[PDB]
RNA sequence: GCUCGCUUCG
């Protein structure tokens, strides 16, 4: 689940080599680095 | 490429491009060309203060896509990053604090 | 109540004492004995 | 954050009530938020302590009593302890000295007492 | 007193490089900027108005200390 | 091959052999006893320098009365060289 | 990393460094070196001169004198495996002022 | 109550420039030592004036201004004789709850030195009869980081008569 | 001058450098690594922080260029404020 | 150079005093000259002198 | 992802 809005649409997009998963509601990055 | 000369006199960064060069005159001596490709992955952090408020939520409202613009927002209060790619970019330009 | 406490200090470094450490202090420094040659378990997780 | 002597100088109740009275003055003064925000229990300490200190008889004090009471008691060979306890009690009663002020042995002579009194009121 | 009374490159570099920080850090400004968004723009204005509150405190290899104030040096 | 082994060995392995008792007699006692009487009167002695209290709280009436007093030795000065004297 | 199919950053090499030496810029050479390339924070405590974890020394056993320093990450690799060859070096830090 | 000299790093930010830099100090260090125990001094309570203040330096890191400042501040420390007077905020068996003024719920007197009559059955009783006095006895402060209060101190009732209040 | 200010001449090798400098760090980061951090830590040489290259390992800023000298703030204060008063001492 | 395929570095400072030193200390204007002789290096060159 | 070798580039 996302961190700030509590939504779990959580998705790993990967931002120029940047592994990163992500929120996909409010952008709230929840991971990131590989 | 030991510790000493590999990763204590000479290391690796980030924040730098390389790129192959070519002329041009019509810029001065003191000035370079920056492809905008490049320009849109290299970000410099820029603190908010009284003076390029207005510059910099412009540069928020921009968002990722216009070259003008910035890619990532980190509040003063808490150090939690936001990426201008997602989310309403107007929101966050408004409620841009000092700091 | 609650206790003085500093948070974090500015704290630079002088200079780098170089020395040898003794068994003892090997010891002391150290947390666990490593005494197993194997690296991971027999099970098909291969846990360390 | 080392401290150089924490027994520099010993104080009494006024010295206490007038700063914390001018703490209190120059904080509504110089009301600011953030800075209130950012530590709340500088103002809690400060309004407890002072009404602590206005419950005690610690009002009704000024520097120039002060003086002359030091300077009458500075005839009696007291301790600094037993002069500093006189003036934060400020004991109306003779029972206060002769049994809750320490050393009262040999040193209340039966006739001095009198004289702290009168000069505790004064 | 006994120093170059010239201001170097340096010590103008150390300077613009702090006040361009404090600058960026919500620092007042004592020049009136007039739309400039770079905090180093700024900085280098105050430089040649000779208003930057900063005294360099120069430092003798044996222990000795000497203050020179922005506007008491010379710039070139 | 030499098996492998999960737990580390114990802290303090046993042994099989144990400490021979110590010898008896009136000598070994006396000289046991001795040996505390000397414990005990080898730090009142003057020589047995403790360390010098400091910081005192407040100055009191009661002060002669806990006053620590005790004989001090007076060292010849004639054997030790001059850099010792107070 | 490395490689550009590795995604990786340039280097500055010891040639770089000596020209930024010669040019004095300590802020920008430290900016480059130490804060965009590896910082780190650790936890050193004052009194074994040893690196500690999360404001705790497990040789002294204690967390009142252990202090938060920045350093680059290569330098305390370093002396991780300088205190692996029996080659401990003791880290005697003091205020800034 | 006593004075203790302090020597303090107080950094000030850059966007409290404008302000004077001995009443911003103040301010920090009153923000800084505000209801804390100091171990082995006691409970500071607030600054009582700042002596010697020195250059202030700006740092090549945060570039906010350090300044080293030497103060008196008062500070919450009986000398083991001291007389105070307290109320009792509740009350346990093996010892009542006295509490000065608003000031600090930390006075704990043990129930062992009064007249042979003395107990507390959880029913909020004092004392049987035959503004609470308190003789502070000894100091005692204790640590709080130990893994990856602080001050309580003993009190004495001994039979001061009190003949307002038994 | 450098290589003439010892009363010997000495080389920009590896010896002459170990003649002339005394940071532990740079003779170990130029040449004979193990052979100088071992003798370093035989005799126990505190090596300081002075030279350039401890400053660079270390993160922090050296010595030369700009980092010689050190700044002040021109705030709005007044050394040596006036004191209270002790009424009881 | 030579512009015949020369690959060159490009780095951003991530801090407002490294910024100010590099523009003071490495300004283009401000290092026209070699320090080895004073002779100037940036100057006119092929198809300029011409 | 580590290593090594070849290869190019200026
Ligand atoms: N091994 C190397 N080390 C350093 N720089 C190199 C190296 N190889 C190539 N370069 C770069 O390429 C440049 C060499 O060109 P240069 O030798 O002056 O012309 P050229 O290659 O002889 O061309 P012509 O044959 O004269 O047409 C200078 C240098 O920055
Ligand atoms: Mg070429
Ligand atoms: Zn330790």
């Amino acid at each position: 689940r996302c961190p700030d809005c509590g939504s779990t649409e959580l998705v790993e997009d990967s931002h120029y080599s940047q592994s990163q998963l992500v929120c996909s509601d409010c952008g709230c990055v929840v991971t990131e680095g590989v | 490429q030991g510790r000493f000369r590999g990763n204590l006199s000479g290391k690796r960064v980030d924040f730098s491009g390389r790129t192959v060069i070519s002329p041009d005159p019509n810029l001065r001596i003191d000035e370079v060309a920056v492809p905008v490709h490049v320009a849109k992955i290299l970000t410099f952090p820029e603190k908010v203060n009284k003076a390029n408020i207005n510059f910099l939520r412009k540069l928020v409202q921009n968002g990722p896509e216009v070259h003008p613009g910035a890619n990532f927002i980190q509040q003063r209060h808490t150090q939690m990053k936001r990426f201008l790619k997602y989310g309403n970019r107007e929101k966050m330009a408004q409620e841009l604090k000092y700091g | 109540k609650e206790q003085f406490r500093e948070t974090d200090v500015a704290k630079k470094i002088s200079h780098i004492c170089f020395g040898m450490k003794s068994p003892e202090e090997m010891r002391q420094q150290a947390h666990i004995q490593v005494v197993s040659k194997n690296l991971y378990s027999q099970d098909n997780q291969h846990a360390p | 954050m080392e401290v150089k002597d924490a027994n520099s100088a010993l104080l009494s109740n006024y010295e206490v009530f007038q700063l914390l009275t001018d703490l209190k003055e120059q904080r509504k003064e110089s009301g600011k938020n953030k800075h209130s925000s950012g530590q709340q229990n500088l103002n809690t300490i400060t309004y407890e302590t002072l009404k602590y200190i206005s419950k005690t008889p610690c009002r009704h004090q000024s520097p120039e009593i002060v003086r002359e009471f030091l300077t009458a008691l500075k005839s009696h060979k007291l301790t600094k302890a037993e002069k500093l306890q006189l003036l934060n009690h400020r004991p109306v009663t003779a029972v206060e000295i002769q049994l809750m002020v320490e050393e009262s042995e040999e040193r209340l002579t039966e006739e001095q007492i009198e004289a702290l009194l009168h000069t505790v009121t004064s | 007193r006994i120093t170059t009374p010239y201001m170097t490159k340096y010590e103008r570099a150390r300077v613009l490089g702090t006040r361009a920080l404090q600058i960026a850090m919500c620092a007042p400004v004592m020049v009136e900027l007039e739309g400039e968004t770079d905090p180093l723009l700024i900085a280098m204005k105050e430089l040649k108005a000779r208003k930057i509150p900063i005294i360099i405190r120069r430092y003798l290899p044996d222990g000795s200390y000497e203050d020179w104030g922005v506007d008491e040096l010379i710039i070139t | 091959l030499p098996d492998v082994v999960l737990k580390p060995p114990p802290l303090f392995p046993d042994t099989d052999y144990k400490p021979v008792p110590l010898k008896t007699g009136e000598g070994e006692e006396y000289m046991l006893a001795l040996k505390q009487e000397l414990r005990e009167t080898m730090k009142r002695m003057p020589y047995f320098i403790e360390t010098p209290e400091e910081r005192q709280d407040i100055e009191r009436y009661s002060k002669r009365y806990m006053k620590v007093y005790k004989e001090e030795w007076i060292p010849d000065w004639r054997r030790l060289p001059r850099e010792m004297m107070p | 990393t490395e490689g550009r199919s590795r995604d990786g950053g340039l280097r500055l090499g010891e040639m770089e460094r000596d020209c930024l030496i010669g040019y004095g810029a300590s802020m920008l050479l430290l900016e480059r070196l130490m804060i965009s390339s590896d910082a780190f924070e650790v936890d050193v405590c004052g009194q074994c001169g040893l690196l500690g974890y999360s404001g705790w020394c497990h040789y002294c056993k204690s967390s009142c004198h252990v202090s938060s320093l920045r350093i680059p990450y290569a330098c305390k690799l370093l002396f991780q495996e300088l205190q692996s060859m029996n080659i401990i070096p003791r880290l005697k830090l003091s205020k800034y002022n | 109550f006593v004075l203790v000299e302090m020597v303090d790093t107080v950094r000030i930010p850059p966007w409290q420039f404008e302000r004077k830099l001995n009443d911003s100090i103040a301010e920090e260090l009153n923000k800084k030592l505000a209801n804390k125990v100091v171990y082995n001094v006691g409970l500071c309570i607030c600054l009582f004036d700042i002596t010697k203040l020195e250059d202030a330096y700006v740092f090549p890191g945060d570039g906010a201004s350090h300044t080293k400042v030497h103060f008196r501040c008062v500070v919450f420390h009986p000398f083991l004789d001291e007389i105070l007077i307290g109320k009792i905020k509740g009350c346990s068996p093996e010892g009542v709850h006295v509490s000065l003024g608003f000031f600090d719920d930390i006075l704990i007197p043990p129930e062992s030195l009064q007249q042979p009559a003395k107990f507390d059955e959880a029913e909020q009783v004092w004392v049987w009869e035959y503004g609470e006095e308190i003789r502070f006895r000894v100091v005692d402060e204790s640590f709080v980081d130990t893994s990856p209060y602080t001050l309580v101190g003993s009190i004495s009732e001994p039979g001061l008569g009190l003949l307002s209040w038994w | 001058d450098l290589m003439t200010y010892k009363g010997e001449v000495l080389g920009i090798t590896r010896f002459g450098l170990a003649k002339m400098k005394e940071s532990v760090l740079m003779l170990a980061s130029f040449e004979k690594t193990a052979d100088h951090l071992f003798d370093a830590a035989y005799f126990g040489q505190k090596d300081s922080v002075c030279g350039v290259s401890e400053c660079i390992i270390m993160g922090i800023p050296m010595n030369i260029g700009t980092g010689l000298f050190k700044l002040l703030h021109k705030a709005d204060r007044d050394p040596n404020p006036p004191k209270r008063p002790l009424i009881f001492d | 150079a030579d512009f015949d395929g020369d690959e060159m570095n490009l780095h951003l400072p991530q801090t407002e005093e490294a910024k100010a030193e590099a523009l003071v200390l490495m300004g283009t204007k401000a290092n026209l000259v070699t320090p080895r002789n004073g002779e100037p290096l940036i100057a006119a060159i092929q198809d300029f002198l011409t």
